């Protein structure tokens, strides 16, 4: 089984700021990686697929990039709106997993 | 207007076993997987396993022993089944669906506390 691991953990962050998470695979998963964000005592919802695709209605200050191993997500000037929690997720082969989250924060 | 309600039993004690249900609305069971995942209290998602739509079922290999998921394309209705619940099962459980490579619907899920 290929596990991510998400870093940072926790990020603190002002509304402005532009921020990068990392998602790295413990096997190469082909760019089969999608991007979630989860706000308090709410269900996940879908921000990038297949790597770089933004699903409909996400603002374009978000984008995705990666291969191989390794994939990131970048927040250019982050919105109220933005703070909660993100995953990545694979869908190389099965079974799929989810990276452990990065929980983004208002400073 | 897709939809994706789960409804399931609350407070369960340990040792029992488990049914939680995810209907579903405006798309067909026969179109696309469904996946469950679930979510213990301040931690992250975890993959359970998915029903295809042709019926085929993948699981998460740590838990594939306890777990049994199913549907119902006629009721519009997806099934997880787990056996011999522990306390670490406790969380929220969600049904997603499934279309080229991603979780574009989910339901908002339904606790689970397994406490005797």
């Amino acid at each position: 089984d290929i596990v991510l691991t998400q870093s940072p953990a926790s990020l603190s962050a002002s509304v402005g700021e532009t921020v990068t998470i990392t998602c790295r695979a413990s096997g190469n998963i082909h760019n089969y990686l999608a991007w979630y964000q989860q706000k308090q005592g709410k269900s996940p919802q879908l921000l990038v697929y297949y790597t770089t695709t933004l699903a409909d209605g996400v603002p374009s200050r978000f984008s995705g990039s990666g291969s191989g191993t390794q994939y990131s997500l970048k927040i250019n000037s982050l919105q109220p709106d933005d703070f909660g929690s993100y995953y990545c997720q694979h869908f190389w082969s099965t079974p799929r997993t989810f990276g452990g989250g990065t929980k983004l924060e208002i400073k | 207007q897709v939809q994706l309600q789960e409804s399931g039993p609350g407070l369960v004690a340990p040792s029992q076993s488990l049914s939680i249900t995810c209907t579903v609305s405006g798309f067909s069971l026969t179109g696309y997987g469904v996946n469950w995942v679930r979510q213990p209290p301040g931690k992250g998602l975890e993959w359970l396993g998915m029903i295809w739509g042709d019926g085929n079922t993948d699981y998460n290999s740590a838990l594939k022993s306890r777990l049994s998921i199913s549907k119902d394309n006629s009721k519009s209705q997806v099934f997880l089944k787990m056996n011999s619940l522990h306390t670490d099962d406790t969380a929220r459980y969600y049904c997603a669906r499934e279309r080229d490579y991603r979780l574009d619907y989910w339901g908002q899920g339904t606790t689970v506390t397994v406490s005797s």
